[PDB]
RNA sequence: AAAAUGUUCU
RNA sequence: CGCGGGGUUGAGCAGCCUGGUAGCUCGUCGGGCUCAUAACCCGAAGAUCGUCGGUUCAAAUCCGGCCCCCGCAACCA
RNA sequence: GCCCGGAUAGCUCAGUCGGUAGAGCAGGGGAUUGAAAAUCCCCGUGUCCUUGGUUCGAUUCCGAGUCCGGGCACCA
RNA sequence: ACGACCAGGGCUACACACGUGCUACAAUGGCGCAUACAAAGAGAAGCGACCUCGCGAGAGCAAGCGGACCUCAUAAAGUGCGUCGUAGUCCGGAUUGGAGUCUGCAACUCGACUCCAUGAAGUCGGAAUCGCUAGUAAUCGUGGAUCAGAAUGCCACGGUG
RNA sequence: CCUCCUAAAGAGUAACGGAGGAGCACGAAGGUUGGCUAAUCCUGGUCGGACAUCAGGAGGUUAGUGCAAUGGCAUAAGCCA
């Protein structure tokens, strides 16, 4: 039960199972479901070889697992390059996005220490 | 001894110490600047500023080595 | 057993033709693919160590040699002939299936996989590298797994330069960079 | 090699999804179906594509037009 | 961020600024205070000071800059540590 | 059972 | 400079006691209780184990030297 | 080899003449107090020291030895 | 000049500590489809059906209504089927990358909402501690004010109970 | 009691001279037969780091010897079976 790399859990229903592959959620499941022509109520046991194939191909068709991995960080690796605010941010290991940093930003800053 | 003493006084006093118009860059005022390590110019024989990523401007005193060094890099900056 | 008989035929002509050999002899060939599994955290339990050795031997078809300790360090917290990692020395025609499955069905099987290091040769023409999941061999369950467990794979050839070995292992395909 | 303590040494059907037939000795005992082999697997294309991406003034240009 | 309908912004000012700059090609960094305003193709090559509230920060403009506003390379506040 | 104290001048 | 003992988290003590596990009380810090500080309650951090060599797989631990301490004996004419 | 005291739950100790795990304390939770003591309930965790043997298996009962305490006697 | 005008910045900073909220940790739940039942409000530089485009935020055309008429506006819990079967999961949604939409001269600092992706901590919380006696608590939504935009806050409203 | 030096190139050789060890250990750590060759260093390589394990090259006994030191030891007296 391999797709786009790493394995998928072969009692997990197909939506949820396709889930696991980094750089597909819940609706580009879907998507890739309906692709295919199968149901998301079916399960990776009780699911055919050639089945599988369409399934991986039209996955294929979307940027994912290690190559969006590498598209997301090399973003990352270029707002830090050009040391614009959000790239300061990044590199500081605090909230990006605008948020407050006086209070709550525990996610970014990492565990409290003192 | 009493010179020792005396010595340790002054590295006191120093420690206790320590506890916009000056660079206008290329005839455009107010620019983010500071005084480079490597040789540190103050009337010195002409300056030059290596603009830099972070921190704006980096003064370095004309005729310097790492100056010549990122010249030889990339002169744009 | 293909690829041997390849190399025979093809790989050797090829390296002939781009180098200019005096001899058939002269051309590299693999001596040993050397399989090695440094569990070192076996120290806690032997349990864990046995495990690696059996993925080993699953991964290519011979039973490992437990390699101990050499001398000891308490930077690690180990002693002289404790047992510390495994290797399994491939030679032959059971190496050139083991090398054949590496390149043409478990490298392939690498988890964001972008091609090998070329500049990781050694000086003396001798390959290696390292796949950080094991799972890659499809030898090995994922059922069965309980260790995100590695090895490190080390193709040893006659080259005398890196750059002959290189041009080897491209010969018998190899991704590189 | 030392007989008996080593494991079963078979050969093997290997089969992926794009009809490279491949028999091979393994220890596996049953017959393989795979995703990927070298004749498949990306990397030629997949490099080309990898490689071809950056840009920020083209982006600009069709955000644009003008 | 801002529409793509509505067209990227750039400061007037400063976009007839960079093009006299463009046309003369005489480098010299620019004083600006429109932080505001989207990093454009033409822009790429010029020095801009971009303002901080207190100072003009000069940013080379590169090519990775450009769908940035100019401020993003222009940070205000000058924190350290504590 | 155990519960101490409250800076000065207004 | 002769004999022993010791130097460890800010303080005091254990550990050393026959190398590989840094503990106890007080203090400190952050909470809480209170009107507020105490006391009390909860949580936390803290140590290249005088220093320098050495032995070692490795030292706080064993050994040497040096630095400071505490006992001590330094006498018979 | 003269005698006699002590080896279990985390720790300190009781105990069947062949079929099983029990106290005070420590630890977990709760009840209680305005708060904290002292309560008081409740569970909990143990190859009864290891290994042969009698036998239906047996902390239980036999064969097999270290460690500390006190007394007495040997020792070229 | 401690007066006034402007631009930019700041009031959004962040080793940290406290308060008040929301969201959670899940199966009395989530997710999916079908379906029922509110009340109270607001609205002309406004609210903005229907129709079309847009996966969606929304965009285009554009009636109606100073509003028991039209609009905001399909209430949501619930109920009926299906699924997931106790997992850090189809829980949880933080975070961040990409693509966007709207407002507004202007969304970099620094807005909201959307889409796709990402999927932290968190498995009911130490000492301690707060609220509530009935349509109350708990829970579920809905509106308003200010407001171009921007509420988990505030002020209201009903449902379940 | 053992090792070195002192000790004057046989032995021996004193000092409250200068240095360190012993009061054992091992039924294999003994016997033998067959085999193997070190410390270290470089480059490389899963977690793996200055330091575990694996490739090869340099290195050439710098190591090892159950423990002190000296003298020995590759024919190895070292390390495996
Ligand atoms: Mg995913
Ligand atoms: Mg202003
Ligand atoms: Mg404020
Ligand atoms: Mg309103
Ligand atoms: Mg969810
Ligand atoms: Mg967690
Ligand atoms: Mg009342
Ligand atoms: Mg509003
Ligand atoms: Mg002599
Ligand atoms: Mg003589
Ligand atoms: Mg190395
Ligand atoms: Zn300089
Ligand atoms: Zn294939």
């Amino acid at each position: 039960a391999r797709i786009a790399g790493i394995n998928i859990p072969d009692h997990k229903h197909a939506v949820i199972a396709l889930t696991s592959i980094y750089g597909v959620g819940k609706t580009r499941s879907k998507a890739i479901l309906a692709a295919a022509g199968i149901a998301e109520d079916v399960k990776i046991s009780e699911l055919s070889e050639g089945q599988i194939d369409t399934l991986r191909d039209e996955v294929a068709k979307f940027v994912v697992e290690g190559d969006l991995r590498r598209e997301i960080s090399m973003s990352i690796k270029r707002l830090m390059d050009l040391g614009c605010y959000r790239g300061l941010r990044h590199r500081r290991g605090l909230p990006v996005r605008g948020q407050r940093t006086k209070t709550n930003a525990r996610t970014r800053k990492g565990p409290r220490k003192p | 001894a009493e010179e020792q003493d005396a010595a340790a006084l002054k590295q006191l006093q120093q420690k206790s110490y320590t506890p916009n118009g000056r660079v206008v860059v290329e005839g455009v005022g107010n620019l983010m600047h500071h005084i480079a390590r490597c040789c540190q110019p103050i009337p010195g024989d002409e300056i030059v500023g290596f603009i830099t990523q972070g921190r704006g401007i980096s003064v370095h005193r004309a005729d310097c080595e790492q100056l010549a060094e990122l010249r030889s890099h990339a002169p744009e900056r | 057993a293909k690829l041997h008989d390849y190399y025979k035929d093809e790989v050797v002509k090829k390296l002939m033709t781009e180098f200019n050999y005096n001899s058939v002899m002269q051309v590299p060939r693999v001596e040993k693919i050397t399989l090695n599994m440094g569990v070192g955290e076996a120290i806690a339990d032997k349990k864990l160590l046995d495990n690696a050795a059996a993925d080993l031997a699953a991964i290519s078809g011979q039973k490992p040699l437990i390699t101990k300790a050499r001398k000891s360090v308490a930077g690690f917290k180990i002693r002289q002939g404790y047992p510390i990692g495994c290797k399994v020395t491939l030679r032959g025609e059971r190496m050139w299936e083991f090398f054949e499955r590496l390149i043409t069905i478990a490298v392939p099987r690498i988890r964001d996989f972008r091609g090998l290091s070329a500049k990781s040769f050694d000086g003396r023409g001798n390959y290696s590298m390292g796949v950080r999941e094991q799972i890659i061999f499809p030898e090995i369950d994922y059922d069965k797994v309980d260790r995100v467990r590695g090895l490190d794979i080390t193709i040893t050839t006659t080259a005398k330069s890196d750059e002959e070995g290189r041009a080897l292992l491209a010969a018998f395909d190899f991704p590189f960079r | 090699m030392k007989k008996d303590i080593h494991p079963k040494y078979e050969e093997i059907t290997a089969s992926c999804s794009c009809g490279n037939v491949m028999k091979i000795r393994s220890t596996v005992g049953h017959d393989l179906n795979l995703d990927v082999c070298s004749k498949c697997h990306p990397f030629f294309t997949g490099k080309q594509r990898d490689v071809a991406t950056g840009g920020r003034v083209d982006r600009f240009n069709k955000r644009f037009n003008i | 961020p801002r529409s793509l309908k509505k067209g990227p912004f750039i400061d007037l000012h400063l976009l007839k600024k960079v093009e006299k700059a463009v046309e003369s090609g005489d480098k010299k960094p620019l004083r600006t205070w429109s932080r505001r305003s989207t990093i454009f193709p033409n822009m790429i090559g010029l020095t801009i000071a971009v303002h901080n509230g207190r100072q003009h920060v000069p940013v080379f403009v590169t090519d990775e800059m450009v769908g940035h506003k100019l401020g993003e390379f222009a940070p205000t506040r000058t924190y350290r540590g504590h």
